């Protein structure tokens, strides 16, 4: 499998342009519903950049277990602050805001420069039998199908009591 | 010169440390931003 | 027998071609030939069915390609030669070709064209040096 | 189709069993669990017991660990929990808390943190210590009407997610630049045949580890969650916070950062000692000033004592080894012999403040021995137990060179004499007019005396006869 | 990066013998083979005429792979588990290669800002198991 | 531009979720930063994932583990978030240093 | 003010955008001479805020410093490089016929105008968004110029002086210098 | 698993479809209703006030069970696929899984969570 062609890297800075207007929305607005919804909208839009890879189930699992389940909680676990409409105009909050909005800004100066020194396409060249095998034939629901019960098995073993805790712990606190 | 000068010494030595917790103390204190502001401000300069 | 020379590799391809610019004549005239010697290297990789390189590396060494032999042909012997730019025709729809067989997986025509697409890279660079 | 889970198969019975016996018995359990869920875990420590003296063989697929070091910290762990169950029975009883679920939760961890201890796989390592951190913000908040078990949740969940978040993302980063792999062992190759380990990346890959390491640990720099929480949280989950998760977690750095990181050494031996310069330091400075005996623990106990461990990870060439499995093996006693004291003492007074604590030698001069014994232990005291710790960390650890780390552990030990001769002090005192009315009505007087007792007679004959201890420390090779 | 500096020797061979494939060499087997199995080997790589660019003793403990499942180069793979007409290595044996560029990297480098290998090279190893 | 301008994307989210956790003020918003931060590094690993290790995926059933976990994370936060919002009838986080 | 303790040139009472009572020449006595300052500051500013990084975004490329990108006027062939490429109209005389009718006369438009104050801030068609809506932000956008003007001027300053002091220097290229070894690299080894 | 190609077309047309709708709809439509247009419908009485109505006590127990035992179903579909294709085991190892869960649900079942 592959993609069209030259179309893929419209659809990359398409994406990418959205995305970034979705995260300034969840991190700006003040309205925390607005901010939600604004998270569904960088949740799907990433969703759509997991599955432009050829990566298939990591995409659509993501898409049904965030897009779906998280994002209707929290929108429920939203109708239990009250109190909006906080200040305003360039940095609301204290200078604290332009101590974030400089020492983040570090942080991506720093790694988004250390990223552009590694030939990616140099690193892909060095292992050329790791994505040379294919098991002989196999689709991309039965490589995870199988991969994830002979080998992994003990985190997936492992899993399913940490969902059992959580569960009753979330109950017994929500609870009064 | 000797209360006021290897005395004084002999407690400031222990006096300076009773100020010093004190007052390193009272910076942060609560305010979980602050704690987190703080936690990245190691980070980001450790990257040194 | 000593080391090489890395020769401008060196970057992410957002250093490269977007950042550091520089591409001197004769000097695409390394990336023209490298080219060469480098996708005649996939046929064991086409032999078996890995059909995730048979698209990066097309990609990237045609967007290499797609460069130089509109720069490199611009340093040929200038009076005659018409045919060093009817070759380049060949030597990029051969490859705009090879691109579309891969997309949707192939096997006769990909394999088909895997030879022809290094027999003509083959004289793009012979009219250089 | 394997024994070597069968430790925790066992301890994963015992919680089936602990699930079931709410869901169909009806008032039969106060009494009854408290020592069925203590069967479990005895019959998984002499589980534990049978594979003394094993080979180094790789586990299901080679996921998590099967050898000698490794299963010293999984049966150490077993030993806290043991210790540390009578505690957290009593404590929640005396609440009107449902308690079935507060121990399932504390042997979920438990289980987490043993799996942890183990864990060469990569992701096996990452959700391990979410097994021992989601199992965490439940018991650190679970006293749910009162007000400061809601702090110390919100800044322990915000805190315990920013740094899994920063480690998962060293993890991604190793993995990328690693060429694909994942087994522990096998990244030295992978990172080579991908020429890419020299380079930076891996710089990076190392520093957004071991800060996510340093927080699941707490030395100074990150310490700042620690002295919150354990006020916050009750005094049980405090102690047993405060010594399996240091056990844990001092248990996976040592093989995440010994195993995959043979050529970083002389760029991360320096970055751990920044650690411990510091953790010695702010550590103790603030242990001065407490007022509150939780508070005044966290200082002193964690946020210091999590340095002298250190002080051998950078001075390592498997000598120092068994000194840093002997000085844990002290700590843990050393530690909960105060954490039953205060228990006993806060359950049957009800304050926490130091200013409390006097005369209590007179009321009760048995509980108050067996209280300065633990802190004097924990001032390093020659013959006590700590002293011969901090001694044989010190004697290999100036034997291998390094010599700015064990001059500021000694004269930060020095400081830290401060303040457990301060409240020694405050027990022994005979001014009537000066008690204040809590010690005062002390009805003086099972499970909570025979654990202070047995704990704290362990933190005075082991560091006397520590010749044992240290004959079976030096087989560690990992 | 390129290549630092170094030390040692090599304990001189006799004539290497190619077998079709590679260039293979013989200095001491000793006990047993190994299996598709994680092994622990002592490496000291060379470049083609004299260089050194890495070595198991540079660092600590000698590096640790897999030698049966294509995890490494396929010029090391073929000739320490055993190629198409060569032997395996005993457990403490101890071989020498020198790696055609064809079993090796091929013809493209390994860049980080600079190539820490010589596009198309063909390097030498000394390899030791234990 | 695939394997190299999605990189240049994680840090330029990653970072982001950490600026919206730090100036957060309610306790959802800083859920939903913490939640975009665990979906950034789970798109910096995914694509790893993709461009090579295609014979046996060791990515994408640790993209799977990771969504798992943040879906009980989400979970417990709120959980307690209720418990909080039932003590104290305000969930302004800044406003409660009482453990100091 | 800008010299916090002395008073205020009694001329200086704020009522102007940038203005830190700082006139120690007296230059502003004549309200006359006083307003066409401000015209002069501004374009002075305005000017060179766009010639800094015109300055140093080339030496950030590949391209040459601010001194190079002259050089081939000198010599009596020269055919200009912009973003390296060979533009055919980059001869002297060329480019020259064209900087001075085109400069000459929008800077002519200039001179032709008198209100006063739209000759220090026109607007209209220079803001085709209207950032002039709110009056108070306005006054404050006046100040952030003017401001980053002076700031601009004194870089420019810098820029020049470093050339004298390194002739065939670049700003970056002087920055790095200083960055080997700012202990050893300073204004101190010039005199 | 070869070419979503159409999958792309369809993706983008069907996203242009609610937008052109839109669209079309407000080209030919009246530029009127200047009216009061303040209030919602069905409340004949011009109400406006209120707030805190929200009875999230219940429906968010629901909502915590759901998003917890829906992580169910994403681990059960590779194992869902890999029944015939691997051995027996990972049906013993799923049954585990499953039944943890259904032990899970059994627990809140008794103890009061699902509620009117
Ligand atoms: C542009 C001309 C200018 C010159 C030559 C100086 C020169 C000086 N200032 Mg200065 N300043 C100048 C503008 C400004 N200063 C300041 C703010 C300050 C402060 C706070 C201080 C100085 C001080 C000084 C001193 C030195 C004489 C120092 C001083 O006053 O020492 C006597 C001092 O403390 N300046 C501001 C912002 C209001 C300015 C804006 O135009
Ligand atoms: C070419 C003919 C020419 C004419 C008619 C003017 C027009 C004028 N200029 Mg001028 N300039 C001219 C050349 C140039 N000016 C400038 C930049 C400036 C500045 C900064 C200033 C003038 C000023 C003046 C005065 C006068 C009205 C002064 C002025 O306008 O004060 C009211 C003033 O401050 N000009 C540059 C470089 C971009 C020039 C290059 O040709
Ligand atoms: C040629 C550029 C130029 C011009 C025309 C002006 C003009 C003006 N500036 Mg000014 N300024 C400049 C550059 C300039 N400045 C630079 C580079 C700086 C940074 C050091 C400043 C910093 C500055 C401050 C801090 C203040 C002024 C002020 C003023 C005003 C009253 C002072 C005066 O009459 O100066 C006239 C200046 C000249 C005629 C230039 C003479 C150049 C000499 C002869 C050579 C040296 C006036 C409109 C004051 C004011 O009221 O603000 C509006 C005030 O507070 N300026
Ligand atoms: C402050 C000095 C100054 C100013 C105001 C200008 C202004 C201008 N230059 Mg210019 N230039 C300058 C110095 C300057 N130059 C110097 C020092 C050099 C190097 C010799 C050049 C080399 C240059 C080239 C090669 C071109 C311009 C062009 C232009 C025009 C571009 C816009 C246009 O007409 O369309 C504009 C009028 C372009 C032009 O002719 O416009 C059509 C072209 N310039
Ligand atoms: C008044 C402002 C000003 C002036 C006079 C100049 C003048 C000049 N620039 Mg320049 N520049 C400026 C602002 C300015 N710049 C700004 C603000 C930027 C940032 C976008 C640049 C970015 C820039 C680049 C990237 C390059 C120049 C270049 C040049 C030179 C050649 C101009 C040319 O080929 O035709 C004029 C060009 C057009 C009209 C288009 C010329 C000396 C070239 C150079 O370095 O020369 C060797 C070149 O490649 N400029
Ligand atoms: C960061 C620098 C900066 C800032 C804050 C401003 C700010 C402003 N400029 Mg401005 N300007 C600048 C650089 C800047 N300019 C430069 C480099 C040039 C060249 C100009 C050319 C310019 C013109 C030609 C005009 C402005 C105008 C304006 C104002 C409304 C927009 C506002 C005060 C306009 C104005 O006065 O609005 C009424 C206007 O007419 N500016
Ligand atoms: C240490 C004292 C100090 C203080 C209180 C301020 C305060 C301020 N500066 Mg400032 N500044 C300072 C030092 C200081 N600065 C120094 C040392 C420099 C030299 C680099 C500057 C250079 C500077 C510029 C260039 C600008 C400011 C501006 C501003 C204002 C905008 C603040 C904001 O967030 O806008 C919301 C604000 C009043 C802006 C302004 O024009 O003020 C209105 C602006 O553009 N500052
Ligand atoms: C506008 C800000 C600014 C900045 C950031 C710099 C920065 C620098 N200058 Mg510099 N310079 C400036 C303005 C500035 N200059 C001005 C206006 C002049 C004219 C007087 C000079 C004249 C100058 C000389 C002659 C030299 C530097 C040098 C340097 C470098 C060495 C460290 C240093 O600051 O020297 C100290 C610079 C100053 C004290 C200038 C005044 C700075 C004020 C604050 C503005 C450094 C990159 C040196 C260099 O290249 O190192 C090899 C050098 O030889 N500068
Ligand atoms: C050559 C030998 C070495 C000596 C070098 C010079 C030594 C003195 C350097 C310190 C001067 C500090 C002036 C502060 C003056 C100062 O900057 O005030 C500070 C000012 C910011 O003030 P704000 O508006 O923020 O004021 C509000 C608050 O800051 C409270 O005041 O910055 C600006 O003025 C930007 C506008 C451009 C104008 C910048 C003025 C810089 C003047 C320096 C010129 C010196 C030239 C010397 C050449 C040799
Ligand atoms: C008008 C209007 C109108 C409408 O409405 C709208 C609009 C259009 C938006 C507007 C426009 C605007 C504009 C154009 C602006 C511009 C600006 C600028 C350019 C600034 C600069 C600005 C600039 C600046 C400050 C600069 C600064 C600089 C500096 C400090 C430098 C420094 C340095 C360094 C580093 C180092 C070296 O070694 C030296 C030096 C060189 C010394």
């Amino acid at each position: 499998m592959d993609l069209p062609g030259p179309i893929h890297e419209i659809l990359m800075l398409f994406g990418e342009f959205i995305l970034l207007l979705g995260g300034l929305g969840v991190v700006l607005l003040t309205n925390p519903i607005y901010s939600a919804f604004s998270l569904g909208l960088v949740l799907v839009c990433i969703s759509l950049f997991y599955f432009l890879l050829n990566s298939y189930f990591v995409a659509v699992a993501q898409l049904l277990i965030y897009v779906g389940a998280i994002n209707v909680l929290i929108i429920f676990a939203v109708m239990f602050v009250n109190g909006s409409e906080w200040s305003k105009d360039k940095n609301y909050w204290t200078i604290g805001d332009g101590f974030t909005s400089l020492v983040c800004i570090t942080f991506v100066f720093s790694l988004m420069t250390t990223i552009p020194d590694t030939s990616w396409y140099g690193i892909l060249w060095t292992t050329r039998s790791n994505q040379i095998v294919e098991q002989g034939l196999i689709n991309n629901v039965q490589q995870i199908g199988i991969h994830l019960a002979t080998d992994f098995y003990l985190p997936f073993e492992l899993i399913s009591i940490i969902l059992l805790v959580s569960l009753i712990g979330a109950i017994t606190m929500a609870r009064q | 010169f000797d209360k006021g000068v290897i005395d004084g010494i002999t407690n400031g030595v222990g006096l300076a440390s009773f100020c010093i917790g004190e007052e390193i103390k009272y910076v942060g204190g609560g305010r979980i931003s602050s704690y987190l502001f703080f936690f990245l401000c190691y980070v980001s300069v450790f990257l040194f | 027998p000593p080391g090489t020379v890395p020769r401008w590799g060196t970057r992410s391809y957002v250093r490269e071609r977007f950042f550091e610019p520089g591409l001197t004549t004769e000097e695409a005239a390394a990336r023209i030939r490298q080219t060469a010697e480098g996708m005649r290297t996939l046929r064991p990789m086409l032999e078996t069915m890995s059909w995730k390189y048979v698209l990066f590396y097309v990609r990237l060494k045609s967007k290499y390609l797609d460069l130089d032999l509109t720069t490199a042909m611009a340093g040929v012997p200038e009076p005659r030669r018409p045919e060093y730019v009817l070759v380049a025709n060949e030597l990029v729809d051969n490859m705009t070709e090879f691109d579309r067989f891969v997309r949707t997986p192939k096997v006769y025509e990909s394999y088909l064209y895997y030879e022809k697409t290094l027999k003509s890279l083959d004289d793009v660079a012979e009219f250089l040096g | 189709n394997g024994s070597f889970i069968f430790p925790e198969c066992i301890l994963i019975f015992g919680l089936i069993l602990l699930l079931m016996i709410d869901s169909t018995s009806d008032q039969k359990d106060r009494p009854w669990f408290y020592f069925i869920s203590s069967t479990s875990l005895v019959i998984s420590i002499t589980a534990l017991l049978f594979r003394w003296r094993e080979e180094p063989i790789i586990s299901f697929s080679g996921n998590f660990q099967t050898n000698n070091f490794n299963e010293i910290f999984q049966f150490l762990i077993l030993l806290c929990s043991t210790l540390c169950i009578p505690l957290s029975v009593e404590y929640i009883e005396c609440t009107e808390m449902a308690i079935t679920e507060f121990l399932l939760f504390v042997l979920t961890a438990t289980l987490g943190g043993m799996f942890l201890c183990g864990a060469n796989d990569l992701i096996t390592i990452f959700v391990a210590p979410e097994c021992f951190s989601l199992c965490s913000y439940l018991l650190s908040g679970y006293t749910k009407r009162d007000l400061r078990s809601n702090e110390a949740t919100m800044k322990y969940l915000l805190m315990g997610g920013a740094s899994s978040s920063i480690l998962v993302h060293g993890f991604s980063w190793l993995y990328g630049s690693s060429g694909g792999e994942i087994e522990l062992q096998e990244i030295v190759n992978g990172l080579i045949n991908t020429q890419m380990y020299n380079s930076p990346g891996i710089s990076i890959a190392l520093i957004s580890i071991t800060v996510g390491l340093g927080f699941k640990l707490s030395p100074a720099p990150f310490h700042q969650w620690t002295p919150d929480v354990y006020e916050g949280s009750p005094t049980p989950v405090v102690a047993f916070l405060s010594v399996t998760s240091k056990v844990a977690a001092s248990a996976s750095a040592t093989r995440i950062l010994d195993i995959p990181f043979y050529f970083s050494s002389n760029e991360w031996h320096l970055l751990l000692e920044i650690l411990a310069i510091l953790s010695m330091i702010l550590g103790n400075l603030l242990a001065i000033t407490q007022t509150s005996m939780k508070r005044m623990l966290a200082y002193s106990s964690i946020g210091q004592i999590g340095y002298v461990i250190i002080g051998i990870i950078v001075g390592d060439s498997n000598d120092g080894y068994a000194s840093m499995i002997t000085y844990m093996l002290f700590y843990i006693s050393m530690n909960l012999g105060t954490f039953a004291c205060i228990v006993l003492f806060g359950l049957r007074t009800g304050t926490d403040n130091i200013r409390d604590y006097a005369g209590l030698y007179m009321k009760d001069p048995f509980l108050a021995l067996s209280l300065a014994l633990c802190l004097l232990s924990l001032g390093g005291l020659p013959p006590l137990a700590g002293f011969f710790g901090k001694l044989y960390l010190f004697w290999c650890g100036w034997q291998a060179g390094l010599y700015f780390l064990v001059s500021i552990g000694l004269l930060t030990s020095v400081l830290s004499i401060y303040y457990y001769l301060k409240i020694i002090k405050l027990l022994m005192t005979g001014r009537n007019q000066e008690i204040t009315p809590y010690v005062r009505n002390y009805r003086r007087s099972n499970s909570i005396e025979l654990s202070m007792t047995v704990c704290v007679i362990a933190s005075t004959i082991p560091g006397i006869s520590m010749n044992p201890i240290l004959a079976i420390a030096q087989d560690t090779l990992f | 990066a390129r290549a630092a500096l170094e030390l040692h020797r090599s304990l001189c061979p006799l004539l290497v013998s190619p077998r079709e494939l590679e260039f293979l060499q013989v200095r001491d087997p000793s006990f047993c083979s190994v299996s598709m199995v994680v092994t622990q080997i002592h490496y000291t790589a060379r470049f083609p005429d004299g260089t050194v660019f890495d070595s198991s003793y540079k660092r600590g403990r000698p590096l640790t792979m897999r030698i049966g499942a294509g995890k490494i180069l396929r010029g090391l793979q073929q000739g320490i588990g055993g190629g198409g007409g060569v032997t395996p290595m005993l457990v403490g044996g101890k071989r020498k290669l020198m790696i055609p560029p064809i079993l090796a990297y091929g013809p493209e480098p390994a860049g980080c800002f600079s190539e820490a290998v010589f596009a198309q090279a063909e390097m030498n190893f000394c390899a030791l198991a234990a | 531009m695939m394997f190299e301008h999605v990189l240049f994307l994680s840090v330029y989210l990653f970072s982001i979720g950490i600026y919206g956790l730090i100036t957060s003020r309610n306790m959802v918003r800083a859920l939903i930063c913490l939640e975009l931060i665990l979906n950034s590094i789970n798109l910096n690993l995914v694509t790893f994932s993709d461009l090579f290790d295609s014979r046996q995926l060791k990515g994408d059933i640790f993209a799977i583990f990771v969504i798992a976990l943040a879906a009980a994370e989400a979970a417990i936060g709120l959980s307690i978030l209720s418990s909080i919002h039932r003590n104290r009838k305000s969930t302004r986080i800044n406003q409660s240093n009482l453990l100091n | 003010e800008w010299f916090p303790g002395q008073p205020r040139p009694a001329h200086l009472d704020g009522s102007s955008p940038g203005d830190f009572g700082f006139d120690p020449l007296g230059l502003a006595t004549v309200p006359e001479n006083f307003e066409r300052f401000k015209e002069s500051e501004i374009y002075h500013c305005r000017w060179a805020m766009l010639c800094v990084p015109g300055v140093l975004v080339p030496e950030a490329l590949g391209l040459g410093n601010w001194v190079k990108a002259q050089e081939w006027a000198a010599l009596p062939d020269g055919q200009a490089t912009y973003l390296g490429n060979p533009v055919p109209w980059g001869n002297l005389p060329t480019i020259l016929a064209i900087e001075f009718l085109a400069i000459a006369f929008a800077e002519q438009q200039r001179t032709m105008e008198k209100d006063p104050e739209k000759k220090k801030y026109p607007g209209g068609a220079f803001d085709p968004l209207g950032f002039s809506k709110d009056p108070a932000k306005f006054e404050e956008l006046k100040l952030k110029e003017i401001k980053n003007g002076r700031l601009a001027m004194l870089a420019f300053v810098g820029f020049c002086v470093q050339q004298s002091a390194y002739p065939g220097t670049g700003p970056l290229e002087n920055l790095a210098t200083h960055l080997a070894d700012p202990w050893h690299n300073n204004i101190g080894d010039i005199v | 698993l070869h070419e979503y190609d159409i999958f792309w077309t369809f993706l983008i047309i069907a996203s242009l479809i609610p937008i052109l709708a839109f669209s079309i709809s407000g080209l030919l439509a009246p530029v009127s209703e200047g009216p009061e247009k303040l209030s919602s419908y069905e409340s004949g009485i011009e109400p406006m006030g209120g707030a805190w109505v929200q009875f999230r006590i219940r429906y968010y127990m629901f909502a915590l069970v759901f998003v917890v035992f829906d992580v169910e179903t994403v681990f059960l579909y590779p194992w869902a696929m890999s029944f015939d294709v691997l051995g027996v085991s990972v049906f013993i190892e799923a049954l585990i899984f499953v039944l943890i869960l259904v032990v899970g649900l059994v627990y809140a079942w008794r103890k009061g969570a699902l509620e009117w």
